[PDB]
This record gives C-alpha cells, structure tokens and sequence, in this order.
C-alpha cells in the first residue's frame, strides 16, 4: 500500500481550489473572476492541455519553509489550446496565491511556455494580474523579470503577443505588457502604475487616488499605453477571441483568408 | 596610453554615506583614454550621460547615470536619449560600456500621465536587443526594475562587475522592513539585520549575477581586457523582417 | 637607525597632514607601533591608512575634532598609548594639554610646561632675554596706556617705531607710524583692534628695524643640561607674514656671527631650561646687528631643510630625549654639508593678493622622485580632497646639492617636473622667485615680495627667444596631434589614401598678437620658422604622458598640455606659467575674420533655484563680499542634499532664501554675480 495516489488527488484539489475559499469569496466580492475559468472561457471547450501543474517554489527564507506558505502551481496557470481550430499558447496569473507575485517557478513556467511557442510558431496570450515582484525572494524575482523581458524582446516580430490586464499590476511587471504588440484593459478593475499613491504622497506631497493615477480611463484616453477598454471580463474575452481571429499565426504565414459573401 | 594604467583616484570617489551625490563624468574621464570624452546632448536630460570615447584605440559607447541631477532617477526624456544612442551604437558595431547608479524611476503625476512606461520599455528593449559586446559596472546603487533595464546579466550581457560600495536590492530597506515584518511591529532591530545581510553586493554575487567584486582602481584594465577578448562575438537570432519597437 | 636600544612601544600622533606621515615614518624606521587619529572627513587620508590602528575623534570642524581634549583622552585610554606626539600647531603649545597628559601616566613629546608658560607671552619673553644678556631690540619697557606715554617714549627712540599688539600674533597687530599725530591715531587704532583680536588689550612699543633679514636658528636640548645649535636658517621670502621659500645655509652671515648667534641661543635655552627641540628667531639688519625676537616651543615646519645639511634626524633625537637618553653628539660634531633650498606648495591662487585659499579634488598627482637630490614630504595622494576647515598645505619640496647654484637648478627642474591637476597651486610663483636676479645674488629681505611686484604677481615675463621657443613647441605639438589623427587600421575594403602635404602653414595667437608659423615634418624632427627665425623641435612625441620633454635647438625643455580643444584653444604650462594659445590654419584664420563678436553681458544677477528642493540651511550671512573659498547654502531634495556652490566671485546684494526655506525651481535665492 502506497500513499502516492491520494497525494495526487490532494495536490490536484489544492491546485484547483487555489489558495483558499475565503480569498476566492473576496475575489468574487469585487466582481473579479478566477484564472482557470478565464482560460475555460477564452479557449474552445475540451481542448486545453495544462502543463507544469505540480511546480512549487523553492524559497527557504523568511519562514516559507513551513507548509502554510506552500502552494502548488505558484499562482500561474499555463498550457496550450485552440481557438476556432488554430493552436495558441496562453498563461494566466492567480491573484489568490501571494497576490500573484512572481517568483522563480512563475517565471520558469512562463519562459518554458514562451520557448515552446516560439519553437512551434504559435501566438502567445497573457492575462496579467500580479501585485509585483515577490519581495522576500530578492534578486530571484529580478532575474525572472529580466528573463521574461528577454524572451518578450526576442519573440517580437516573429509571433503575435497579446496582453489583457484584469487587475492591479504594479512594480516591474508593467514592462512586460508594454513590450507586447497590443494591450487591453478592463474598466473599474484594472490598474497599471509603477509606484503607489502612498509613495507619491511621501515624495511630491500631492493628493492623488489610485483610480486617477492608473485607471483604465487614464491609460486609454490621453496616455496612449492601452489600446482598448472593456467594462467586464466575459465581453473582454469574447472581443479578444474575435480580435485573435484576425491575426496570423506567425510572420512566415500570409494574412488569413476567410469565406466572403 | 597603456591599457593597464591604474586609476587609484576612484578608490574614494564614492562617498561612504548613501545620501551624498557625485559626478560620474569624473569617472568617465578617469577610465577612457587620454581623458577625452565627446558628450552627446550635455544640456538635455542631465540625469543620464551618453557620448563617444576610445579604449585602447577602439571607439566605444558610454552610458551612465548622473546622481548629481535628480538623484539619477530615470525619466521620460533620459529613456529615449539613452535608447536612441544605444540603438545607433548597435547598428554600426560599437561596443557599449555601462555605469549603473540608479534608485529607480522618477515618481509623480506628470511622469505617469505622460507615459513613463512606454519610454522605460523603449530603453529596456534597446538594451535587451543588443548584440555588440557590453560591459557593465555597478558603482553604488541598483534598485527595482531599473537594474534589469540597465543591461543586467540576464539580458544576454557579457561581463558585469560591482564595486565594494555597490549593492543590489529589490527596493528600499525601510519599505522592505515595513512591508515584510508588518505583524512584528518592531523595526528597531529588524532594520539592522536587514541592512546587515542585504545592503551589500553579496546576495547577487553568490547567485552568479555578477562575475567578481573588483577594486575601483582596476576598472580600466578589466574593461580593456574584456573588450579585447570579446571582439569576436557572434550571436544568432530567429529570422524576421523587423521587430516591434514600442515607439 | 639602531634598534637594539629599547624605546617606547606605541606612539600616538595627534595631528594631521604631512607631519603625521613624517612622524609615522620615523617611528616605523625605529620599529615602534604607531597609533593615529582622524576626523570623519579624513577617513581616507594617507596618514590614517599608513598607520596601523585608527581612532575617530569627532566631526569635520577643527574645534571639535583635533581641539577636543576628551576625545583624545579616551583615545589614549583605549589605545594604552605610552607616548603622544602633537606635531606643530593645534595643541602643540597649549600648556593644559601638556600638564594633563603628564599627570596620570603619559609622557608628552615636547617642552615642559614651565618653558612653554615662560616663552608663551611676548612681554615676559623679552624680559627673560634681557636677563639672559642677549641682544634685543630697543623699545619701551612696560605696557603703554595712552598716546601721551607713547609720544614721550617716541621722543627718545625716534619716529621709526612700531606699535605691537602684546600677546596673540599671527602676523597681525603691528602698525607703522612716523608722526606724533600718526602715533596717537595708530595707538587708538591698536587699542581698538586689540579687543577684536584677542581682548588682552596690552600694547607694546618697540623700535622698527628697516630692511631686516629673518635669520632662523635651530636648537636642541635634553634633560641632562646639554644644548646644540644645528646651524642656522633663513626665512625672508614671506607674504602675509608666512614663509614660502626657505634656505638652510645663510649666505649673508660669516662664521663669527653664526657662532655668536648660536652661543646666544644656547645660553637662552639653558636659562629657559629647554629640554626638547626648539627654535629661536632673530632679526639682522644691514650692519650685521642681530636682535632676539620670539622663541617657538615646538617643532618647526622647516626642520627637513636643516636636516639635509647635517644628516641628523630631528624626530629620532627628540623621541630619544623624551625617553631620557642623552645626546650622542657634541658642538664640534656638527658641520655644514652642502646647500639646501625648500619651497612650500600651497593650494592657493598666486594671482590674487599673493595667495587666496582654494578648494577642489585632485585628479592627478605625481612627484619627481626620480630626479637627483629631490626629497618630497607630502601628505596627499591622488583622489584626495582639499577642504575649508584646515590648512591648504599640499606638499614640501626639498632639494640639496654641493652649492647654491646646483641646488637651485635641481629645484627648478623638480618644480618643472611636478604634476598637480584639479586644484590651483602656487608653483608658478615659487619657480619665478628662485630665478630672480636679486635672489640669485643674495640681496633679499622680509619685504622682497612687496617691492619686486608692486602691482602684484603677474607671471613669467618671457623674452623674444623664449617666446619663439614656446611658439615652436605649440606648433610642433599641434602638428603632431594632427598627424597622429590620420593613423587608422587596415580595412581591406576601402584603402586609405593619406594626404601628402609637406609644409603646415599656421597662425598662432598669443596674448594679443598673431604670429605666422611654418612647420615641416621630417620624421621625429620638426622644422619651424617663426617670422624668419628658424628652430628645430625634436622629441619622442608621446601624446598620452602628462609630462613631455622636447629639445629646442639643443636646449632641453619640459612642457605640459593641460587642456586641448578641437576649436584650436590650447593651454600649455611653459616654464611654470600657464600660457593660453589659439592655433588655426591660414585658411581658418582668414575665414574667422567674418565672424561677428559674440557679446555675453547677460544679467547674472537673479539666482533662480536650480531645483524645487527646500533650502535646509544657509551657512553664509546676508551681505557677504567673499570672493571664493566658501559655498552658499545646501538644498534638500529627494532624500538628497545638493549644494549650489559657486567658484565665481558673487557679491551678495541681498539674501532672499534663509535656513529652512521652501523654494521652487526658478525662484531667486541670493543676489549674486
Ligand atoms: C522590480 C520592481 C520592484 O522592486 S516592486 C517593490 C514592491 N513595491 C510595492 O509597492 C508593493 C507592490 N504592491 C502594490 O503596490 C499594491 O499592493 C498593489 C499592487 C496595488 C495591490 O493592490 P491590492 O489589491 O490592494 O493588494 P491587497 O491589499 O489585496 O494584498 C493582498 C496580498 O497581496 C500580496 N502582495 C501584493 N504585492 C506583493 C508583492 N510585491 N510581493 C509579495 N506579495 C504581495 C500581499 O502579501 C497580500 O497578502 P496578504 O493577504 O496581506 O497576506
Ligand atoms: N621691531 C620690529 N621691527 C621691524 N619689523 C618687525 C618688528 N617686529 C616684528 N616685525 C615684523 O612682523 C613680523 C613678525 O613676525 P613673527 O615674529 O613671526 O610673528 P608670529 O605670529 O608670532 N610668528 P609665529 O607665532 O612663529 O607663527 C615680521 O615680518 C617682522 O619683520
Ligand atoms: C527611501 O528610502 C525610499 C522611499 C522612496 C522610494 C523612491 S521613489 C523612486 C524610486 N523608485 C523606487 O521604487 N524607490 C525609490
Ligand atoms: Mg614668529
């Protein structure tokens, strides 16, 4: 008798249920969805293959050596699927686990997915929702950010890249959507800034709130960082599918041709 | 001009306290041959330094920060000013030499309303796309994503060095202490241990993110020998008509 | 340098600069552990790293770092130092320091408290000298209380009489009068200024000596009652009553007068019971008459130059005396061996009032240690900084030789072969003094600098031949740079076709004149024709070394290229002085006549705030006419303090920004120029 089977079920249920039911309820309280159902809505049903499900972070400092600070998946869901029959690679970030802060495993999974996509020659779609770099990791988060930036720069002009912010993205994670071809946001729930309002108050001594500092309207009306805005997530995902129906799979293929009437 | 000339004057140019400012143009004059430096745009966006110089007779590109102006923080103008020069040096096979002293990006409402993200991405892309050999030296400061934007090791950099007074950290010691040990509500000692173990270049050195920690007086010799070695660099990239600059 | 004899094991050096380095050298050569102190600023000095342990003493100002008694007290207690060395200045004269050190267990390297107390005041010193049957300047006895006393005394001593401020000193408080009404107004002025200077208000009347020579006498004593006079010295070239050029052997005096002065100094030292190294100063007139004036109870700054002529180590002997051993020499064991000349290098501008303090950071620093018979005593290294709280002292250059002429030539060569970049120095003045005809002949006095340059120092007046040499050297260097610019590497795709120009026609502008120069290259030899005159300039033509030696018509010259610009401007240091030239081709010179003269009158009155940072403090006082050597204020911004320091003379018409004043960028701070 081996307990290596019930362990698989426990790990799978922990990955599917995220970081707790209370955090999921808080997420739904603000009218914001979860990563797995986002991926299910975006991709065709029955065609999503998940990879790197059992990956865990290797931090051993500031008390995360205990079990209470250990979560499989590490606040990111990656895999491949099909949209209207055409292959695509997609990654989504989970705000439930450590606020979506990026760590070694998170960046490693993204880098592996991007490497597979550039090798095969398929587009990349990213749903960005992260609180920034993991503060306790140290230089590891900086290394992950730099590697992701390098892979974003390398793949530019070879395969299309799309970013879709659904939550508060701050810190150094804001430079990855800026290096992609197109950027979209969601009204009243998505934010994009480098420094928080508290730092603004501390430094320049001028009163400002988060919404006017990094809201969807600010970046979509007179800032030129985002391309379009959507009121909620389902309509945003439907429009993202419609837009992806336009783009070719790679720079080596001609513009798509569809039946006309 | 000998390539192994020592520069003992740099052993104390960096103040021991972290609140004082200094001139990077002095260091640039110290390192380059015959102390000749053709500065580009000297009166525009004075928080960054770009220009043309020679090392062992070979033309090189110089990029660095100016802590005397705006504490060396990056802003909208300096981003494009450095990015265009880096791209031009890339286009014609000119090596790049980098001096890093940055605490982050300039904050406020004007920079965010004006689109600081696009120009930061401009500079980051200009450094990441580089194929010519690059040597980077860290003098005092490297905080946040500015360290990655400033030609870190993970952007296909060649060699990186750090002075003994340098240090690499995610963000400020005070902020890190107040955001990590929130429940403990005791920052009297925690700050002391945090600055004792992380306010030094050792966490980056032990991970291999920087090659060695060198004395400031051997910077010219190290850069000269590295540039001589790295003259035959060739790197291949996937085919494409052109890439997408974030302009 | 015998180490067999047992001496102290640890020594403390409570000073800074070159003297600390010399003391550390002397103790290291004797195999003695050394202890050093330093302020917060001087944490990277040569003397703090050249020693072994270091003990901070306090902040930057000298009132709290080197004059702070308690800090030194715990320094000795922690280091368990068996001895202490004051150097010169600072606490080398304060008697309370000596007594408190000698109280518990610590020996003080210096004179006893009684001797310092005796020769610490100008009134008792002259009385003791008169009791010591040594010659003294005739003058009034006692302190004059009113101008009536002064004038009646002036009846029997004459008009050339100088009213002197009793005690204090520092080259101030001496006023010259020649008339009864002049006497009374000078007495009133001295009485008024005595309170401002020191507050003692005691006044001294003494006969002025016209055209005096300052002859310097060195004496050494012990605790066993033995005194030696180590020849003499002459310190006559002074500005602001401070010596700059010193000569160890005196050319004025003969053996008889030297012996008489030495015997008088030894007798005075015996009367005072001096038991350390000390000095006695005399004034000698034209008629070979000498009078006593002041005794310094400390180590003299001019000790190395009198060590060169005798081969004796003053610090070693003084340390041994402090231990208790008697002297190993006799008065018949001291002889004069050759000649020695010493000049003092200052971080000051010799173009304004014979010297004005300056600040900066040294980028290049090299000493001519490879030249024959050159000794350098410097407490500076490349990368060092010159502050405002201390002496602008840089280095002491000492040369020796078989006679006066060889020593002077060697010192001139060393001055020409000395590299300092970053701060302005007085090397030009020092090199100009030693080549003067009067100084070479030997007719100098305390007022030598006040009459040879009535309008102040202007530089080196170069003759026609020297002007031609300078023009030829500048043209040769310009053509050498132009020729070096054309040496590229092989490309194998587009070969380079070098131009075949033969003769270079140039136009050189020096001062307010234009000279036509024709230059030709024949390998490593240049043929230059300057207005008909023909000269040949040859050298190795190294364009990277700071020092370049050239041969102009056989004569060997050393030049330095301080600055060079593509516009034709060039700064070259020739014969010590810095000359600015403008070199252009004939076509460029002809075309430059069509350029309108650019006028830059500007306003330069309102000093708008460079950045929105808040002015944390304003060190200066409203309404200041200070030219240089001082900053204005410090501005705090973005966790950083930035200072709008100005090296330009800006008159303060009015101060608009005070301490703790918030100002945005573009706001007038202080009305300056
Ligand atoms: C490379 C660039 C850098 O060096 S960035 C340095 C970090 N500077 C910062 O200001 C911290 C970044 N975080 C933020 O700015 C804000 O929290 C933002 C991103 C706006 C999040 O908004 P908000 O929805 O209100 O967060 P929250 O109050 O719900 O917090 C919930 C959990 O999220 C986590 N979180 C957040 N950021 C990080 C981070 N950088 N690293 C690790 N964890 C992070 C928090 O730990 C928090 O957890 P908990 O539930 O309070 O226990
Ligand atoms: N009776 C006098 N007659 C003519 N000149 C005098 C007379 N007394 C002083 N002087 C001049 O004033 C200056 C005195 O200098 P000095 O005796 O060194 O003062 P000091 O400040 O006590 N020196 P020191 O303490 O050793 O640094 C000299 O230049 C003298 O020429
Ligand atoms: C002081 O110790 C640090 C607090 C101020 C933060 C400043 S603001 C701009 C720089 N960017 C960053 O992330 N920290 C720096
Ligand atoms: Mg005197």
């Amino acid at each position: 008798a081996t307990s290596v089977n019930e362990r698989i079920e426990n790990k799978r249920r922990t990955a599917l249920l995220g970081g707790g039911q209370r955090r999921i309820d808080a997420q739904h309280k603000r009218g914001k969805l979860t990563a797995r159902e986002r991926i299910s809505l975006l991709l065709d049903p029955g065609s999503f293959v998940e990879s790197d499900m059992f990956v865990e972070h290797r931090c051993a400092d500031f008390g995360m050596a205990a079990d209470k600070n250990k979560f499989p998946g590490d606040s990111v869901v990656t895999g491949r699927g099909r949209i209207n029959g055409r292959l695509v690679y997609v990654f989504s970030q989970d705000f439930t686990v450590f606020g979506g802060s990026l760590s070694g495993a998170h960046a490693q999974k993204i880098c592996k997915i991007m490497d597979q996509a550039i090798t095969v020659g398929a587009p990349v779609i990213g749903l960005n929702d992260s609180g920034g770099a993991r503060i306790q990791e140290g230089v590891e988060s900086l290394a992950g950010y730099a590697d992701i930036f390098l892979r974003n720069v390398t793949a530019s002009g070879v395969i299309p890249q799309i970013s879709l912010i659904m939550g508060p993205c701050a810190g150094g994670a804001v430079y990855s959507p800026a290096l992609t071809d197109f950027t979209f946001m969601v009204k009243d729930t998505s934010y994009l800034f480098i420094t928080g309002p508290d730092v603004v108050k501390s430094v320049t001594n001028e009163d400002v709130t988060q919404e006017e500092l990094g809201g969807a309207k600010t970046h979509t009306t007179m800032s030129g960082v985002a391309h379009r805005a959507f009121e909620n997530d389902v309509d945003a995902l439907c429009n993202l599918r419609d837009f992806f129906n336009y783009l070719p799979l790679s720079s080596q293929d001609p513009a798509p041709v569809r039946e006309c009437h | 001009d000998p390539s192994d000339r020592l520069v003992p004057e740099l052993d104390t140019i960096v103040p021991l306290e972290s609140t004082k400012a200094y001139n990077m143009v002095d260091i640039i004059h110290s390192v380059v041959d015959e102390r000749e430096f053709f500065e580009i745009m000297p009166n525009y966006a004075k928080n960054i330094i770009v220009g043309f110089a020679r090392m062992n007779g070979r033309t090189v590109g110089i990029v660095g920060n100016q802590p005397k102006v705006a504490s060396g923080c990056l802003d909208i103008n300096s981003s494009v000013k450095g990015a265009r020069f880096v791209r031009f040096c890339d286009a014609f096979n000119i090596p790049l030499i980098t001096f890093v002293d940055v605490p982050g990006f300039l904050p406020g409402t004007a920079q965010e309303y004006g689109g600081i993200i696009r120009h930061g991405a401009k500079l980051l892309y200009a450094f990441a796309e580089a194929t010519v050999p690059k040597v980077t030296v860290i003098t005092r400061k490297a905080y946040g994503g500015a360290y990655d934007v400033m030609s870190s090791k993970h952007l296909c950099g060649d060699t990186n060095y750090a002075w003994p007074t340098a240090e690499i950290a995610v963000m400020g010691a005070k902020g890190a202490v107040e955001i990590i040990f929130k429940g403990h509500e005791n920052v009297e000692a925690a700050q002391a241990e945090y600055i004792e173990k992380f306010a030094n270049p050792f966490p980056a050195a032990v991970r291999g993110f920087v090659d060695d920690i060198i004395q400031p007086s051997s910077t010219r010799a190290r850069i000269c020998c590295d540039l001589d070695v790295l003259a035959s660099k060739k790197v291949q990239r996937p085919w494409r008509k052109h890439a997408n600059i974030p302009l | 340098y015998d180490p067999n004899e047992k001496t102290f094991d640890k020594i403390l050096v409570a000073n800074r600069g070159e003297i600390a380095c010399r003391v550390i050298r002397t103790c290291k050569k004797m195999g003695i552990k050394t202890v050093a102190i330093h302020s917060d600023v001087d944490a990277s000095s040569v003397h703090v790293k050249m020693a072994d342990e270091a003990v901070c003493v306090g902040p930057a100002p000298t009132s709290k770092s080197y004059l702070n008694m308690d800090a030194i007290m715990e320094a000795i207690k922690k280091t368990r130092a068996q001895a202490v060395h004051p150097g010169y200045g600072f606490l080398s004269e304060n008697k309370e320091f000596a007594r408190c050190l000698a109280a518990e267990d610590v020996v003080f390297i210096g004179p006893d408290t009684h001797a310092i107390q005796a020769m610490g005041d100008k009134i008792e010193s002259k009385l003791l000298a008169k009791k010591a049957e040594v010659n003294t300047i005739p003058g009034f006895d006692g302190v004059v209380k009113d101008a009536e006393e002064a004038v009646r005394i002036a009846r029997e001593i004459g008009y050339p009489v100088m009213i002197k401020a009793s005690a204090g000193g520092g080259g101030k408080g001496m006023r010259i009068a020649w008339d009864d009404e002049e006497t009374r107004d000078g007495f009133r002025l001295s009485s008024q200024e005595a309170a401002s200077s020191f507050g003692d208000d005691r006044l001294l009347i003494e006969k002025f000596i016209d055209n005096p020579r300052h002859i310097e006498i060195q004496v050494l004593g012990d605790k066993h009652g033995n005194a030696l006079w180590l020849n003499e010295r002459e310190c006559s070239i002074q500005r602001r009553n401070q010596k700059v050029v010193e000569e160890a052997p005196s050319i004025f005096l003969d053996a008889e007068t030297r012996r008489a002065m030495g015997e008088q100094a030894v007798a005075l030292a015996r009367a005072v019971k001096y038991s350390s190294a000390g000095t006695v100063e005399f004034l000698v007139d034209s008629k070979k008459n000498f009078y006593f004036l002041e005794m310094n109870t400390r180590l003299q700054v001019e000790h190395p130059v009198t060590e060169c002529i005798t081969g004796l180590d003053l610090v070693q002997e003084m340390i041994r005396v402090a231990k208790g051993y008697p002297l190993r020499h006799k008065q018949a064991d001291i002889r004069i061996n050759g000649w020695a000349v010493e000049c003092r290098v200052y971080a000051e501008d010799p173009y304004k009032s014979f010297g004005l303090p300056s600040i900066g950071r040294l980028s290049q620093y090299q000493e001519p240690l490879h030249l024959p018979g050159v000794r350098v005593d410097s407490g500076i290294q490349p990368g060092s900084d010159i502050s405002i709280y201390y002496d602008p002292m840089i280095s002491k250059l000492i040369t020796y030789g078989s006679d006066r002429t060889e020593a002077l030539k060697r010192m001139a060569d060393a001055l020409d072969n000395y590299v300092i970049r970053g701060v302005t120095h007085n090397i030009a003045l020092l090199r100009e003094v030693i080549i003067n005809s009067r100084f070479v002949k030997g007719d100098i006095s305390t007022k030598f600098l006040s009459d040879v340059y009535p309008d102040g120092f202007k530089g080196h007046m170069l003759t026609k031949s020297e002007k031609n040499q300078l023009l030829a050297i500048a043209s040769s260097l310009f053509v050498a740079f132009q020729l070096r610019a054309q040496h590229f590497q092989e490309n194998s795709r587009m070969p380079v076709i070098k131009p075949d120009i033969a003769n270079w026609e140039l136009s050189v502008k020096l001062h307010d004149k234009v000279h036509t120069v024709v230059a030709s290259n024949n390998g490593s030899v240049f043929s230059v024709e300057v207005d008909g005159s023909k000269l040949n300039v040859t050298s190795t033509w190294n364009l990277a070394s700071p020092l370049l030696s050239v041969s102009v018509d056989g004569t060997q010259r050393t030049v330095q290229c301080l600055s060079r610009e593509a516009g034709g401007n060039m700064s070259i240091q020739f014969l010590g002085t810095v000359y600015k030239v403008n070199i252009l081709t004939r076509l460029a010179a002809e075309l430059n006549k069509f350029m309108l003269e650019k006028v830059t009158e500007d306003t330069s009155s309102v000093l708008r705030s460079p950045m929105p940072g808040v002015v944390v403090a304003v060190s200066v006082k409203p309404g200041d006419a200070v030219a240089e050597g001082q900053e204005i204020c410090v501005i705090e911004a973005m966790k950083m303090q930035n200072s709008m320091t100005a090296g330009k003379t800006g008159t303060v018409k009015s101060v608009h920004c005070q301490a703790g004043d918030t100002v945005g960028e573009g706001d007038l701070l202080v009305e300056l120029e």
